[PDB]
């Protein structure tokens, strides 16, 4: 449900 | 005794917030402009989530944070993206006119701007009261980035699976603070000021509560969220 954060953390 | 391990976290700190921190400014280009009804939205919505990025690029270079569950990386920045965001924007704030001055006329920001993007004095009475007493700290940029990495790495936050590890890693840069301030910083600046700087998380904790319920309150009404972006929207919900 937070696939922005998700890749930012990447 | 500041240990090599402590000189060690306290480098890669400084280092992580000189390339997440850029002085002069200049990708304010990309933003929406200021307009001076909430006419300021678009253009503070596009300096919130320039910030973000910046936040999380801080983030993962904290030494032990990737060691976290990605759940509990998420959770942790999610809650303390407002705090961190206030306490990074200390460094523009100026106590001559209560703003934050980012090296243009065009680009300070005061009460009345932050009111033009739908926040109320509820929030920005205390705010300022935060930024005028954080600033006359007069905090090393060592103990500026210790602060916004222990902010960031607190293990009672909602959610939090794993406490007892992101207990361990505030822990490590809790000690490294307090040690710091007893070898490096001279008196009389340095009284009492670890408790003051915990006491600035907690007014953080009191000021992100109220973020978050004006946050509630304009993104209720689509006419504002169609102005945030997708990434203020996935972190602030
Ligand atoms: O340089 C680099 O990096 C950067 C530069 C430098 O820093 C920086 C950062 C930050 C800032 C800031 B200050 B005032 B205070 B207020 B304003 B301004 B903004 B923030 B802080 B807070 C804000 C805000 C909140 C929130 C919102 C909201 O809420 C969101 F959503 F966004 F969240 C709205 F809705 F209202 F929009 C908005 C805004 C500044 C500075």
């Amino acid at each position: 449900n937070h696939p922005m954060l998700m890749n930012l953390l990447k | 005794k500041l240990s090599e391990e402590q000189q060690h976290i306290i480098a890669i700190l400084l280092d992580a917030h000189h390339k997440t921190y850029d002085p002069t400014y200049a990708d304010f280009r990309d933003f929406r402009p200021p307009v001076r009804p909430l006419s300021m939205l678009p253009h503070l919505a596009d300096l919130v989530s320039y910030s973000i990025q910046k936040v999380i690029g801080f983030a993962k270079m904290i030494p032990g944070f990737r060691d976290l569950t990605s759940d509990d990386q998420i959770v942790l920045l999610k809650s303390s993206a407002i705090e961190v965001i206030m306490l990074r924007s200390n460094q523009s704030f100026t106590m001559d006119d209560m703003s934050w001055d980012c090296g243009s006329q065009d680009y300070k920001y005061d009460v009345t701007d932050v009111s033009k993007a739908g926040h109320t004095l509820e929030l920005i009475e205390p705010l300022i009261k935060f930024q005028v007493g954080l600033k006359k700290l007069n905090l090393h940029e060592e103990e500026h980035v210790l602060l916004m990495a222990i902010c960031i790495v607190s293990p009672d936050r909602p959610g939090v699976q794993d406490a007892k590890l992101v207990e361990a890693i505030q822990d490590r840069l809790s000690n490294t603070l307090q040690t710091y301030i007893r070898c490096r910083h001279p008196p009389p600046g340095s009284h009492q000021l670890y408790a003051k700087m915990i006491q600035k998380l907690a007014d953080l904790r009191s000021l992100n509560e109220e973020h978050s319920k004006q946050y509630r309150s304009l993104s209720f009404q689509p006419e504002n969220s169609m102005k945030l972006t997708p990434l203020v929207l996935e972190v602030f919900g």
